[PDB]
């Protein structure tokens, strides 16, 4: 599934903002 | 079950346009034009509707709901604005606070849980290097949250109580939500289910009813931002992105999976931005993942503006229909934007269940409560390396800050 390719990535983590 | 989206109309209809709204939708209901399922409740409740709206007597208490609400926001804004022309300052200080633990680190400085040494009470103090705010050019940023935090007031917000500043570093006392990020009891569940995912949604539905109607666009939402309280409700924190904004900004900034297009692309963006984030947050609370995921920003930043979402099987069609309406490329029809605002959201069949007014008292039951372990626990957070505080002999940035 789309759930098994997201905890296959590594933005499982925390997301940091943009401050831009 | 809002008489005026059943007729279609306008809250200030005229009694013609009432009855020539009511004439248009019985037809399409009709049995004479309509055996599909439904139609038969549909003309029931289009029945309903007319008799409600053309009896001035039931039509003036029925619009006592909306009345509530427009006072209820006319009484916020007048006390907010009181706090806008003149906020607090410097009401504590760093010695009256016993430092415990690190709840969390950033560019910017760390989040130390605290006890007052007085009144044993405890608190979330956000810690912000003067140096590193500059560095950063983040310096608006920081009046701006405390600004806007010490003039709030909304039961889903978190509370400032004290704010103060010494040589080196800013501080901002908030108090303590025990339960922890969202975000963490996300991961390790999962997703929620619908009926707990739509919980929260709708706490942050009123909550942007409140901030927009302060000028507020809030530009954080995410997992990572919504505080869990002990009876299972939502506290928004982090106001370093909230702008007080009458018309268009233009400020590329937040977090890249929750941004709207128009805060990618160039041209300027208004409070619509917040309800594409709120179609974000929907997708990744009740699917576990966010609906744009990628490993390079600019990747990311494709596949929104692609104008395609994919969602999972076990998606209901209302959630579908819901989420293709707040994750609208085009904002003259995202919800929300439109001609009758954030009602349309509310007006939602997702949110048919929806007791508005019992979800702002918080009487509705909470499908889940932290593990409660103590007035001062911090099992629902992660570990993070605690490190000194320390503070210069020397005042740092002392023009930059004078306002906080
Ligand atoms: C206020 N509060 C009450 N109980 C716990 C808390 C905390 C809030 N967090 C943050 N709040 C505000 N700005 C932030 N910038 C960050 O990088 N993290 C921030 C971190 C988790 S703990």
């Amino acid at each position: 599934t789309t759930y098994a390719d997201f905890i296959a990535s590594g933005r499982t983590g925390r997301r940091n903002a943009i401050h831009d | 079950k809002d008489y005026y989206q059943t007729l279609g109309l306008a809250r200030g209809a005229s009694d013609e346009e009432i009855k020539r709204a009511y004439r248009r939708q019985a037809l399409r209901y009709h049995p004479d034009k309509n055996k599909e399922p439904g139609a038969e409740e549909k003309f029931k409740e289009i029945a309903e509707a007319y008799d409600v709206l053309s009896d001035p007597r039931k039509r003036e208490i029925f619009d006592r709901y909306g009345e509530e609400v427009k006072e209820f926001l006319a009484k916020a804004k007048e006390d907010f604005l009181k706090k806008w022309e003149s906020p607090a300052q410097n009401t504590a200080h760093l010695d009256q606070f016993e430092r415990i633990k690190t709840l969390g680190t950033g560019s910017f400085g760390r989040v130390m849980l605290v006890k007052h040494k007085e009144t044993g009470n405890h608190y979330a103090m956000k810690i912000l290097d003067k140096q590193k705010v500059v560095k950063l050019k983040q310096i608006e940023h920081t009046l701006n949250e405390k600004r806007i935090l010490q003039a709030v007031n909304f039961p889903f917000l978190v509370k400032l109580e004290f704010s103060f500043k010494d040589n080196s570093n800013l501080y901002m006392v908030m108090e303590y939500v025990p339960g922890g990020e969202m975000f963490s009891h996300l991961r390790r569940i999962g997703r929620f289910s619908e009926p707990h995912a739509r919980f929260y949604a709708a706490q942050i539905v009123l909550t942007f009813e409140y901030l927009h109607s302060l000028d507020l666009i809030y530009r954080d939402l995410k997992p990572e931002n919504l505080l869990i309280d002990q009876q299972g409700y939502i506290q928004v924190t982090d106001f370093g992105f909230a702008k007080r904004v009458k018309g268009r900004t233009w400020t590329l900034c937040g977090t890249p999976e929750y941004l709207a297009p128009e805060i990618i692309l160039s041209k300027g963006y208004n409070k619509a931005v917040d309800w594409w984030a709120l179609g974000v947050l929907i997708y990744e609370m009740a699917a576990g993942y966010p609906p744009f995921f990628a490993d390079q920003p600019i990747q990311i930043y494709e596949k929104i503006v692609s104008g395609k979402v994919r969602f999972p099987s076990h998606f209901s069609s209302d959630l579908k229909d819901l989420l293709r309406n707040l994750l609208q490329v085009d904002l003259t029809k995202r919800f929300g934007n439109l001609k009758n605002g954030v009602n349309d959201i509310k007006n939602h069949k997702w949110f048919a269940t929806t007791d508005w007014i019992a979800i702002y008292q918080r009487k509705v039951e909470a499908p889940f409560i932290p593990k409660f372990k103590g007035p001062g626990d911090t099992s629902n957070f992660d570990d993070y390396e605690e490190e000194e505080i320390r503070v210069s002999i020397n005042e740092k940035c002392g023009k930059e800050f004078s306002e906080f």
